[PDB]
This record gives C-alpha cells, structure tokens and sequence, in this order.
C-alpha cells in the first residue's frame, strides 16, 4: 500500500492507481477489499497524483528539447519542477515514516499531504492559464505577476520563487541590452 | 511462573475475557507483507482473466540494499543483475515490473526499472563519451578529445556519487536523489552519443550529425546557443571553453 | 488455554499483592508465588507460618548483628 | 545562448576572441 | 473483514449477557412477538464503528454505516452492534452524525471556494476564510489522526465513550464554527455583489467575536479560534486598504471594498476630489470594524492617490502583518485572548497605527500643496 | 457536570474490567451524584421560572448557594466564582 502510494507520487500508476491518458493517475474503482472510505481517501490522493503526473509530463515536454518557446518558458518549466521539489521531499519523509512503521495508516499520509492538495491546484491553474492563453516571453512574466496578487501564502511564496527565476532572466536580458 | 504478561486492550465485544485479536486490519493501514500479498492477488486475478500473461519477471527481488546495489552498478555503467544497459531489465512488460511501485509481482523490480531505463541510457552515454577518441565521425580533433574527456569526467563523478551517497537506500530515495542528475544526463545524451533514444545529437541512429574535431567546434556553438535550457549553462560554458582550447591553440 | 491460565495467574497475583499491602503483612516481592505455591500443596499453614516467623526473626537478628 | 539558469549568464566567445585578435592584429 | 463487503458474517463476540445485550434485545422482541422477525442487520464491530466515525470526522465521503442522503449524513437503518442497543447506537451515531453533516457541508464549501471541482480575480476575503477553515480542519484532522493511531495500535482499550469525550472540546469548537459559518455565509445571498457578501460576512464575524469575548476563560478555545479566523479574514481586506492608502492604486479585481472608485472621473476631472471614491450604498455599505476609522481611511486613501498624482507632476508591515504582529504583541503583553474583548484589543492595537499613518499622509499632502502650489 | 461524565467513564471501564460486577456497583459509584444533581436542577428551574437577568443571576445563585449541602455548596461556589469573574470583568471595564 504505502510503497504503491510512493510509486504514484513517483508518477507510475499501478493496479490500484491506474494511469488514464485523460485523467492522470486515479484509483481503480475495481480494487476489492478496501472500505469505501479508504477508497475515497485514496482517490483524493490520486487526484494529486494525477495532477503531479500531468505536471511532470508538461515539465518534460517544455524543458526536454535541447510552438511556444523562450527562456521564460524554460524558466516556467524549471519553476514547476522546483515547486514539485518540496512535494518530493515530503514524499521522501513519508517514505521514511512508512519504513519506520509498516503499520502506519493512510490517514497519516493524507494529513501530512493535505497542504499539497491546496498548493498544487493553484499553481496548476496558473500554469494551465498561461498555456491556454499561449503566454509568451515576458507575457509569461505579466501573467505570473497578475497571479502573484493571489491570496494563498503558500502559493504566494511558490510564485515568488518562480518570479525570482523569471526576474533573474529578465535582469540577464536587461543587462545584455543595457 | 507468575511473570507472564497479558493484554491491556479490553474490548466491548466479549464480556468475559477477550483474547484481543482485532478484525484483520484494513489493507491500507499496514503492508510490506499484506501489501505484496494484496498486490499479487490483484495481479493474479488479472492474470486469470488474461490467461497468465504476467509470469512475474522477478516476482520479488532482491532486497532493499541489494537491489539498490544492482541499480547503483547499472547507473555506474555495469549492468545490474536484473538490468542490462540499453536492454530491458525484466521480462515483464506490464506496469508491475515496469512500475514505480505496486507491491505487485515484478513491481519490486519495477520501481527500479522505471528509473533504470534512464540509468541504462546514462551508462551507454557515458561509454559514448568515455574515451576522448573514437572511430569514424570522432577520430582526430583535440577539442573533441577535450569534450569527450570532460564528459567522461562528469559521468565518472555521477557514477561515484551513486553507490556512494545512497548505500542501502530504498528505490524511491535513490530515484528521487538521482532524478535531477539523470534528467541532465538525458539532455546531454540527446546532445551526445549512444545512451539515449536519439543516438548522438540529431537522428536516433549511428549516423547522427554530431560533429567531431573542427566540425565539432562548429557544431557545439550552435548546439550551445540553440539549447542550454536544463542545467548546462555552467557545464556548456566549460565544454565550449575546453572545445575551444584546441581551436584556441591552433589559432 | 495457556493464555487464559496466564491471565488468571496474573490477576490472582495482583489480588494477592493488594491483599498483602492492605493487610500490611510486610512481605516482599519474592513471596510472589513460590511461597504460596508451597502452601497450595496442602502444607500445614500453621507450621508454615511458624517457620516463616522463625526465619523473619533470624533475618532480623542477622541484620541487627551486621548493623 | 545559455538557457540553463545559473559574463556568467550569456554564452559568447568575446572574452576569448579579444586576447587572440590582439596578437593577430599585432 | 471489509465491513463494506455485502457478506454479513455474524460472529458472536462472547456468551456474556452484558456482551450480547443487542442479541438479548432481539431475543426479547422474538419472545414478545412470536411473529417478530429480526430485521436483517449488518453486524459491525464497535472498533469498526469507531474507525468509521473517525473517518467521517476526517472527511471520508463514502462510509458504510453513515449514508449521506441529500447532504445529510444518515446512519444506515440496517446496522447492528452486539454490545449496543439499536436505539442507543442509533442515537449516539446520530449525535455524531449531526456534526459530521456540518463538517461535510463545511468541507464541501471549502472545496468549492478552493476551486477543486471565471476570469475574475479571487474574492480575497472569501479565499482567506477558506484557507482559515482549511487550517482549522487541518488541526482537527491531526488530532483525529493521533486518535486513529492510538486505535490502530490496539495497545489500549479505546471505547466509543472515551473517543466522544476526547473529541468533546473539538466537537464544541466545531458546533460554534458551524453556527458562525451558517450565519456568515449561508445567510448571504449568492446574488449579492462580492463587496456586499464580504461586508455581511465580516460584520457577522465582528458581532460574533464581540458576543463571545464577554464569556471569559470558559470559552477560551472558542475565542482564540474566532480571533484567528477574524484576523485571517480581515488580512486581505486591510492589505487592500493599506495598499490603496500607501501606493494610491486600488488593485481590487473583486470589487470587495466598501468604497468603489467611479472610473468616470479622471484624476484631472473637477470631481476627482468628490467622485473618485464613492461609498457603496445598498444605507452606505460600511465595514463595521472599519466604521470608527472608515471615514479617515477613505479620506486618507483618496488623499494619497491625489498626492501621488500631484507629485507625479514633480520595512512597513502590511495591514494584515501588522494586525498579526499586534495580536502577538498583545498576547505577549498579557486562554490568553479570551480575557480581553476582541473589540478592545482592536481599539487599542490597530486604530492608533492607522490614525498615525492617516495623519502622516495628510500632513505630507498638505506640505506638498503648501510648497508647490502656493495655495 | 463534567466530573459526572468522568465518573461515568471510570465506571464504564470498571464494568468492562470485571464482568461479575453488579448494577449495584454502578449505583454505589453514582450515589454521590444523586444529591448534587437535584439541588442544581432546583436552582436552574428557579433561574428559569424567575427569568433572573444580569446581576440578579448573581443574587439568585448566592441565595441558593447558602444551602446546607456541602456538595451543593462546593458546586454553587464554583458557579458563583465564575459569574463573579464575569461581573468583575465588566466592572473592570467600567472602572
């Protein structure tokens, strides 16, 4: 169970958590012997795992080629990866906890990971907005700035990190021109 | 003989003296034996409906630290005892055996395998860039020798970092720690020779346009401008410097 | 069966410990079971009491001589 | 030029060209 | 066995009369009516019942014992436990279920505002309320998870009564929260402009805070909860007010502020002094907590915008951060927030800093007007 | 009433501990509440019927606190002390 959860956080759907090209990772409805409440909690986590899978595919798609193009687009992909890094760290901590107590319950994981259920959706919404509007170059900076006025402190800090990377790029281009 | 211990759990189901045995806890509140057993059982159901089309490529193996050792060897460039470099590690093609995990038969091998394919590519790429001189489109060229030697240097540093940082680390930690290195390696594998789903940079076969020698001193300048978007800015700068060192010598 | 016997013996020992402490008999831990296990053989408890009293007197005498 | 986020940013050859052109011109 | 599995296995936990009172009650019914047929009831363990209840309070939507019907958590009528009477079991489960339904509705609202199912900027005050609710539910779920771990370890006899008693303070906090939420949100019509909905919520919060502050130490956990909620909910609104007063630009995408800028009056328009800032009238829409200082705040913000426009011819804590810092500083200068009326705490911490800033801004504007325009 | 709840939980644990315990054991363990509860219910019903408001609640509680039942006395003293803490808080605010 716990190992398969860590796998889903690693992006590889399993038999209980299956990958759908449309939905990402999701809990199989057919897995017997789980109490429906457990299935519900698993599916709530699997929504995060699905978003993680889609985010990883996007990051690879827009960084992995060494159409939208630009140093700002590359910075966006790097920002997304750096925002998933804290999720990776939390997954490593969960892995250590499950290695320490194999009897640990899913409720512990769900509590420890609930903050990511809120952090990830807001950044995914902003990224998808940039994608859908085909924001290019410094217009990505404009979009991120507009999104920075948001009320979510965790989201604010993450977007500040993204903005800092983009400002480092803007400042490099400004230095070259000026 | 008085010294025996007894249960401190007293339940509300037996109003005599209950034994204390619970209800066979739920699958998700305990694993490592029931996890693997439930996974194997679900895969058994699927194999029954499929006609036994899994055949457990490595149903279980090796352990934690021994599987980690094999994976670290594969990442160093010596294929693991279940993994060949640029070759399927396991004879299972379902995502339980190509599986970040599921506790399913083969899934223990699979958590390694999913990250392993990148490590096999890394190994073949490190062989490609390991010697500074090579036949055909890679012979002659001092800038090419410098480039290949520095790449072999970084491949060696990567291989020594693996199986020296994560001795006896679970697959998940190994993969998480090495993801940020293997992605840069895969980008350079697309940039460089075999060890990738694109042989060299350009094409995906042993006829790639990747230059060498003075042709490489050309090639690299456009490859450097055209892409540096993962982690190559310091590395590409050093590579351009060393590639120009033979050019700068000649000039 | 053995679990039940262990539970029973534990609870009996606890009850006897409480009875001893409430009566302020003064007996230490080692008379946990064996001494009573002997009395459970059907031994003359009056004589057992006499002998344990004699042993207590001897022990107090020895501890007084040592001190 | 340099798209990895690290004349540290910006790839060029003018830091090397100038000391070479100086001797070519001399 | 998965109690969600449709195979009723009747296991007798013991032969003891006290352990089988439910079986004894069914036997009493069978003995009183020779035509009495026992209802087909699913046998569930008391531990399983406790775990399902903990999952309900943790927010699991698909429970076997508690069926959610029309947004109400209801107990399945066909459940039996060996050691509880059906009526007593039903009554206790329903007592827990009323709070479960409240929590469920609140979690549904949290998800709705979180957007985990409009090109309009988020109503920052409603977003802040959703975040605060999420944090409170987080701490409640953490306590529930520790209880669940103690249950899972089976090292100690945990009974339903012990669990209910352990949760009693949390259940009380939840009951107060549900009442406050219903009054602050459910009573605000959705067809209300975001500013109006926000003002109604903020006034409900202010009034509830003032009501509860007089109760004293016995309500300390509730007063502290409400205080944290109010601080978090006003943080974005006061920040917007602060931002407009300081920078002179109102970036209010949601039209949440009680003062609406009439866009039809340019800064170079004669009515700029009169028409640039209008109080929304439904009855001016006045934010109750701003009411004592609202006039000064509005005049200061308009004046700062004017001053910035006039000067364009020639380390500060955000209102939210300053509020939080002043709350922490008052907690230090003092179970420690329920002995000072939240209104007295606001009157003594927040208004003086705002008045200082207003005086400073107006003095700077007046100095500029005296020097540059030779009025 | 919180101590009554706690005593009920303790009784529950004891009856779970020894199946040979009788209902009479529970009745003994709860007998002390048989005297406290009627007096407080009398006071509550008096407060309700007389619609005592504000400081008249304090007056009513003191008058009923003058009763001779030590358990009642201690309970009413705790209630009166809390209510006086509120009255004194309002007085502090005024003064």
């Amino acid at each position: 169970m716990i190992h398969e959860l860590l796998l889903a956080l690693s992006g590889y759907p399993g038999s209980i958590f299956t990958w759908n090209k449309r939905g990402g990772l999701q809990v199989s409805q057919d897995f017997p012997f789980l109490h429906p409440s457990e299935t519900s909690v698993l599916n709530r986590l699997c929504r995060l795992g699905t978003d993680y899978i889609r985010f990883t595919e996007f990051i690879e798609q827009y960084t992995g080629h060494v159409g939208l193009h630009g140093i700002y687009l590359r910075a966006f992909c790097t920002g997304l990866d750096s925002v998933l890094q804290p999720y990776r760290q939390a997954l490593l901590d969960l892995e250590q906890e499950f290695l320490a107590d194999p009897h640990l319950s899913i409720s512990h994981i769900n509590y420890s990971l609930d903050q990511f259920q809120l952090l990830f959706p807001s950044v995914m919404v902003v990224v998808e907005q940039i994608k859908s509007q085909k924001i290019h170059g410094c217009q990505i900076l404009e979009t991120v700035y507009k999104h920075s006025c948001g009320g979510l402190p965790p989201v604010r800090s993450a977007l500040e990190k993204i903005l800092a990377v983009c400002h480092g790029v803007m400042y490099k281009q400004l230095s070259a021109w000026m | 003989v008085l010294t025996y211990e007894a249960s401190r759990r007293r339940c509300w189901e037996q109003i005599g003296c209950p034994p204390g045995h619970r209800e066979e806890p739920y699958l998700t509140e305990a694993g490592r034996d029931a996890f693997d057993r439930f996974c194997r059982l679900r895969q058994g159901e699927l194999q029954v409906l499929g006609g036994a089309l899994l055949q457990a490529p490595q149903p279980v193996l090796v352990k934690e630290s021994e599987l980690v050792k094999d994976t670290l060897n594969v990442l160093l460039g010596v294929v693991s005892a279940t993994f060949s470099l640029c070759q399927p590690a396991q004879a299972f093609t379902v995502k339980r055996g190509v599986h970040v995990s599921g506790a399913s038969p083969e899934s223990v091998s699979s958590l390694l395998s999913e990250v392993a394919e990148c490590g096999t590519h890394y190994a073949r790429l490190s062989d490609f860039s390991l010697q500074p001189v090579l036949d055909s489109s890679c012979s002659k060229g001092l800038v090419f020798q410098a480039f290949t030697s520095g790449l072999r240097r970084y491949l060696q540093y990567y291989r020594a970092c693996v199986l020296s940082t994560p001795p006896t680390l679970s697959l998940l930690t190994i993969g998480f720690l090495f993801k940020k290195l293997g992605r840069q390696l895969r980008y350079l594998a697309e940039l460089c020779g075999v060890g990738t789903a694109l042989p060299g940079t350009g094409g995906g076969e042993p006829r790639a346009a990747f230059p060498t020698g003075v042709r490489l001193l050309s090639y690299l300048y456009q490859e450097a401008l055209d892409n540096c978007s993962n982690e190559h800015y310091p590395v590409l700068l050093s590579l351009l410097k060393t590639s120009c060192e033979p050019y700068t010598r000649f000039i | 069966a053995a679990a039940a016997n262990l539970n029973a013996v534990r609870e009996t020992m606890d009850v006897l410990l409480e009875i001893s402490r409430i009566l302020n008999t003064g007996l230490d831990m080692e008379t946990l079971s064996i001494c009573v296990r002997l009395c459970e053989q059907g031994i003359n408890p009056e004589a057992l009491s006499s002998v344990i009293k004699e042993l207590r007197k001897a022990t107090e005498a020895l501890k007084a001589a040592e001190n | 030029v340099q798209p990895d986020t690290d004349p540290l940013p910006v790839l060029m050859k003018h830091s090397v060209t100038a000391p070479l052109a100086a001797h070519v011109s001399l | 066995r998965q109690y969600w599995t449709t195979r009723s296995s009747k296991f007798p936990h013991s032969l003891h009369l006290h352990s089988n009172l439910a079986a004894v009650w069914d036997q009493h019914l069978y003995s009183s009516d020779p035509l009495y047929v026992p209802d087909d009831r699913v046998s569930v363990t008391e531990t399983q019942v406790i775990r399902e209840t903990l999952w309900l309070l943790s927010g699991v939507k698909k429970l076997f014992i508690f069926q959610l019907i029309d947004g109400k958590v209801a107990v399945r009528n066909n459940i039996m436990v060996t050691h509880l009477t059906h009526s007593c079991l039903r009554s206790v489960l329903e007592q827990i279920a009323a709070y479960g339904q409240v929590v469920f509705r609140l979690q549904e609202f949290i998800d709705e505002v979180m957007g985990h199912s409009s090109t309009d900027a988020p109503f920052r005050t409603y977003q802040a309320f959703m975040w605060a609710l999420y944090k409170y539910f987080i701490s409640f779920k953490e306590e529930l998870s520790e209880i669940e771990k103690c249950i899972i370890n089976n090292d100690t006899t945990v009974t339903l009564a012990i669990v209910v008693d352990k949760l009693s303070p949390r259940l009380a906090q939840l009951k107060v929260l549900h009442k406050v939420f219903s009054t602050g949100v459910a009573e605000v019509p959705p067809d209300t402009r975001n500013v109006v909905r926000a003002s109604h919520l903020l006034n409900t919060l202010y009034k509830a805070i003032l009501e509860y502050d007089n109760v004293g130490e016995a309500s300390e956990q509730t007063v502290s909860l409400l205080f944290s909620l109010w601080v978090e909910t006003v943080r974005p609104y006061l920040q917007i007010v602060d931002e407009w007063i300081v920078h002179g630009h109102l970036c209010d995408g949601a039209r949440e502020f009680i003062i609406q800028r009439n866009k039809n009056v340019p800064v170079n328009h004669r009515d700029f002094w009169y028409a640039t800032y209008t109080l929304y009238s439904v009855q001016h829409t006045m934010v109750s907590f701003l009411k004592p200082v609202l006039k000064q705040i509005i005049m200061a913000g308009k004046s700062m915008q004017l001053l910035k426009n006039l000067q364009c011819a020639e380390e500060r804590k955000s209102l939210y951060t300053l509020f939080l810092e002043s709350v922490q500083s008052r907690l230090r200068h003092g179970e420690s927030v329920t002995c000072q009326t939240f209104e007295l705490t606001l009157r003594s911490c927040l208004y003086p800093h705002i008045d200082k800033q207003y005086l400073d801004c107006c003095g700077n504007l007046m100095r500029t007007l005296k020097k540059d325009y030779r009025l």
